[PDB]
């Protein structure tokens, strides 16, 4: 077995298990090179690059997904919300551990993805989605296996086949990924780079990555197994630097 | 190659 | 006066032409460069990116998630046939909407040979063995595990692996295929049979699925860039 | 067996897939009233095709080779002899900030230091190459943000889109009889950078400015898992 | 002796050709032009290249575009300058369906734009083949099972072309003539075989009806 | 000479020529010229051996006669089913037309071997039939005579055009040679494999179509013997199949 | 004295010497 | 490359560089 | 000026020297 | 400063 330590924490990720290391980058600070912001950034290292234990959800036999915007992920997480209210510029990498654990006798399939720059459509086509149902502080929101209607005026079209982004969800494999097949996997370890257009940015109105949990082939099981079967995600910031300090913010 | 103009969005694509 | 003669094509707009043009903004300070990670060079590059495959293209599974399972079962039969569709990679709906079937839906011609994953996603207690064989065209699809015994055919374990890929080669009469669907560029046909009945334990789901997933090789290309029939537009969006 | 067939793939670079002209949008004016010229914001999102192309990227970087395609045609009239002369056009960017023409003669036509292209029709369509003129490391397909900190206001691309206008004008005098013209710009990316490809467009757009999609079937269907 | 350079196969073939000529109008939603592209419409091209079994050449592209004026009832007609758009559909893209229709977009397609009173409008082609020659006979079918199409029409698929106006021309109608031209550049000819005899019948198949051999005349002593 | 393949001699021993296609004797396929992957069979002895088509009567008023190669061996041992059982197939042949008459027998035979004999319908407006261009071991027959129009999907075998629309004095481009009988008794003509691609499939495609056409009709006179055939003995040569699989029909 | 000025090869001249 | 056909300095491009 | 632009030696200009 | 033509009279001015 091996031990991936952040700061306070330590994972215990089995021993063969690959992690997906994003675009071939390893997460690293900022270059006097490609920076503008002229002020000292702080680089608070332990207290923030450490693996905070989001909500954990149930995988039920109907489920057909789950997804959190990042950066308004770990908005109530410790220093590094504090630091990210209290700055105007952020810049973080992840180290993002998805866990699930079944029996011999279940069966089942994540695909586990982190998508940069999940720009989400919405049911009204005159409208755009509303901050809440975007966004959910540790509070994992949910794929739909249907259509939502034209009413609803402020929803995100949550049909799962369209991922909501308009795409194939059968194509989000382009994105960093892994599976958690219960058949032969415990958990999805992918480390995720800096991935934007500009060296810094704000972190409460621009969520830079968005991680999907997606079950491809439903959990079944027989009768007598087990039937709560949660996914735990735990996600550490990397590298994270901030810059233009000032008064915190209300959001 | 030969490049007429003085800005570099001027030249052709870089195909070689 | 430099004596010139006009020869024809002047004044001339092609669509894809490569002239240099006079900058209408001079001197501008372009932002520096940045190193953004996943730098794309060649569409090549997202084609050998494995997608899923929706095999199941079913009417009702199309719109779900059910489209991309692939069913097996603990049968009674011998050599039931899994499932079996042909290899028109950017034509039949089985791939024409895969990554690789989307890029080569922007050129004309394609060649090289194509990887075919398969992930069993049933319980870690059921075993079995399966049959994944290319037959290439010319005769029909095979109807018996017996008729595509005698072509390129992998015998894939469940209980060793979950992962199997099967690599289709490209063995074609000519050095390139259309993309669109002709008789001519024929492909072949790849079909799936049960080689030995998913075996489950008591108290173990004896039905599971399989999840198939397809990308190109270090060996394909593609040619005569063209628009893709996927997009439409009746008016300008607003 | 051993096979050495090297099939280049040239042609399926990003340069080569993206440096082809398109045309992204297309208006008209006509030589009739004093309000005529016509005007257009600059976006890559009205048109579907070099969207699509566009979209499967998630940022880019590239300058850009804009030729116009002006094209006119006789209206109908009522006088007699319609002995129309040459016609010229004027194409003006004003960049964002810049004063805006409201009429056809305004004093922002002089164009002292904004862009503009005057053209003859019967010629050559005009030409023109633009750098990369992003405020970012590249240019930004998609963005999961708002305009606004407070997680209010504006959601998508459109926070990010600020390219400026353009103007178009007949520069000749009103004639005898009326004259409507359409411009079309093509655009074609030279120079092209791109990063983070994204699965390509599947359902059909609904607007400009943003994602808003329809939910459409994964794939065309067919009769059964064995049906060849 | 003399020098044999005017009979090399390049000299031979490297001509302009015209090898196909469509019409369109400017009113009507129809008022575009189409082609499937073929070399066996023409008789003097389709015979020069038919010397050869098989091929293998580049293109010239030129075309000779001509507008006339149609009949109008309206008081004056002043039709400003015409321009012309020309695209190219390979086989699966996209097919304009109108004059008006997206495709005309050719975000991807290359196509030519084209304003009357200046030079004709040329365009080079690379070697477009599936195969390592062009083919010019087919001794098969398109089917293995020995059916549905015997000849050549099994083999091209070299996609379509189109042809519009971009103006929107209202008062006058105006009719044009697109006249496509074909020069074979570097070129590359295998097996010959005799040449054509019997007038052609079908541009997509042998199809002969059968001729004498030669002209006669009366007595093999005449003179 | 004695040019024996495999399990097979022909005995023409003229010690006079043989006429090799375009100067080319048949070869593999090369790995700079091939684009199928998977590794080919290369049956050799058991495939480039001689099989002897049917034999066919010489008549004073016989027009020709003509055979698709594939096609022609094609129900012929091995050679016909390698090419049942794989996708794609690259032959050369061997081609031995043999005919012997006497001293007193007169005659002239031309022996070609034409690559891509796309042949003409009778119906204009129609393609002619699998079974018309194509006769197995059955050698399928020129005419002295038009055929007729109605006659929809039928050859237009009219000797004088060669099937072909072209003057049938003008197939000596394509590789041949003649059986003139007061000075010959066979003709042998090694062709090699003539196609745009490196493989192709071998019942879709007759990439060849040798034509046996007598210019000078047979004569003789009262007692000489009157029955003359003509029998052909082709054999494959630098044998390929690539693409393996079940057969076909 | 003729140079070609285009990237590709089917851009060029005849092959006349 | 820039080359000056013109005798006379104001016939220049702009001193751009 | 010491050039001929054609590949015929018919193209090119009158023999004045 | 090259001239193209073979006559004296083509040149332009003596400046
Ligand atoms: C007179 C010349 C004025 C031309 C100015 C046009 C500038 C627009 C650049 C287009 C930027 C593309 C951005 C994108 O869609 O990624």
């Amino acid at each position: 077995v091996r031990s991936i330590t952040l700061g306070n924490s330590t994972i215990t990720t089995q021993e063969c298990a690959n992690v997906v290391v994003g675009y071939g980058v390893w997460p690293e600070y900022l270059k006097d090179n490609e920076a503008t912001a002229e002020d000292q950034p702080t680089q608070p290292d332990v207290a923030t690059c450490r693996f905070y234990t989001l909500e954990s959800v149930q995988w039920m036999k109907n489920s057909a997904g789950w997804w959190w915007k990042l950066p308004d992920a770990l908005s109530q997480m410790g220093l590094f919300g504090q630091n990210m209210q209290y700055h105007y510029l952020g810049r973080t990498g992840y180290t993002i551990h998805v866990q699930c654990n079944a029996s011999k006798f279940h069966q089942g399939c994540l695909l586990v993805v982190c998508v940069p720059e999940a720009e989400m459509g919405c049911s009204n086509l005159n409208n755009t989605p509303e901050f809440a149902e975007l966004s959910g502080g540790d509070t994992a929101r949910m794929f739909t296996d249907t259509q939502i209607g034209e009413t609803n005026s402020k929803k995100v079209q949550t049909a799962v086949w369209n991922a909501g982004m308009g795409v194939g969800v059968g194509n989000l494999t382009i994105y960093p990924h892994q599976w958690i097949n219960l058949r032969t996997n415990n958990s999805a370890t992918i480390v995720m780079p800096y991935i934007n257009s500009v060296p810094m940015d704000n972190m409460f109105r621009h969520n830079n990555l968005t991680l999907m949990i997606i079950p491809f082939v439903p959990l079944n099981y027989s009768e007598g197994s087990s039937p709560y079967v949660p996914i735990t995600v735990t996600i550490a910031p990397m590298c994270a630097e901030y810059n233009g300090l000032r008064l915190a913010s209300s959001q | 190659n030969i490049n007429y103009y003085k800005d570099a969005a001027s030249n052709s694509a870089n195909r070689q | 006066g430099l004596p010139v003669m006009t020869t024809p094509g002047s004044t001339q707009f092609l669509t894809s032409d490569d002239f240099q043009s006079p900058s209408a903004m001079p001197q501008f300070d372009v932002t520096p460069e940045m190193q953004i990670p996943g730098r794309v060079n060649n569409l090549m590059e997202i084609a050998e990116v494995d997608s899923v495959v929706p095999v199941n293209n079913t009417e009702a599974n199309v719109n779900s998630l059910k489209a991309y399972q692939i069913p097996v079962q603990s049968n009674s039969d011998n050599g039931k046939q899994v499932f079996g569709f042909p290899l028109q990679p950017g034509a039949n709906g089985v791939l024409n909407r895969t990554l690789l079937g989307e890029i080569l839906n922007y050129y004309t011609h394609w060649s090289g040979s194509i990887k075919l994953t398969f992930m069993f996603c049933g319980s870690a207690m059921a075993t079995g063995k399966f049959l994944l064989a290319y037959s290439p065209p010319g005769a029909g699809v095979p109807k018996n595990r017996k008729d595509a015994m005698l072509g390129t055919h992998v015998i894939w374990d469940v209980g060793l692996q979950s992962s199997c890929v099967l690599c289709v080669p490209w063995i074609s009469q000519t050095h390139y295929r259309y993309v669109v669907e002709d008789e001519y560029t024929a492909a072949g046909y790849i079909t799936c049979w049960y080689q030995t009945n998913i075996v489950v334990p008591a108290d173990v789901q004896s039905s599971c699925d399989i999840l198939c997933f397809v990308s190109a090789c270090n060996d394909f290309s593609v040619r005569m860039l063209k628009d893709t029939p996927f997009i439409r537009q009746d008016t300008f969006y607003q | 067996r051993h096979v050495k067939n090297y099939h280049s793939r040239s042609e399926s670079s990003i340069e080569n897939f993206l440096c082809r002209a398109a045309c992204v949008y297309y208006a008209t004016y006509t030589n009739n009233s004093e309000k005529g010229y016509a005007e257009w914001v600059i976006n890559t999102r009205q048109v579907a095709q070099l969207r699509r192309k566009l979209e499967l990227f998630t940022y880019l970087r590239f300058d850009l080779e804009l030729t116009f395609v002006i094209t006119s045609a006789q209206q109908p009239s009522t006088a007699t002899s319609v002995d129309a002369p040459v016609q010229t056009h004027q194409i003006m960017y004003v960049p964002p900030g810049g004063p805006v023409p409201t009429k056809v003669t305004d004093y922002a036509w002089q164009t002292s230091t904004n862009p503009s292209v005057f053209w003859t029709e019967g010629n050559a369509p005009p030409r023109m190459s633009i750098p990369f003129i992003s405020i970012g490391n590249a240019y930004s397909c998609f963005y999961d943000g708002w305009t606004q900190f407070s997680r209010n206001g504006v959601y998508g691309i459109n926070t990010l889109n600020n390219m400026g206008t353009l103007y178009m004008r007949h520069v000749n005098e009103a004639g005898q009889g009326p004259i409507k013209s359409t411009v079309r710009i093509y655009f074609k990316p030279k120079h092209v950078k791109a990063w983070v490809p994204r699965p390509p467009r599947l359902c059909q757009y609904e607007k400009q400015k943003n994602v808003n999609f329809t939910p459409t079937g994964v794939t065309t269907t067919r009769v059964g898992i064995t049906t060849t």
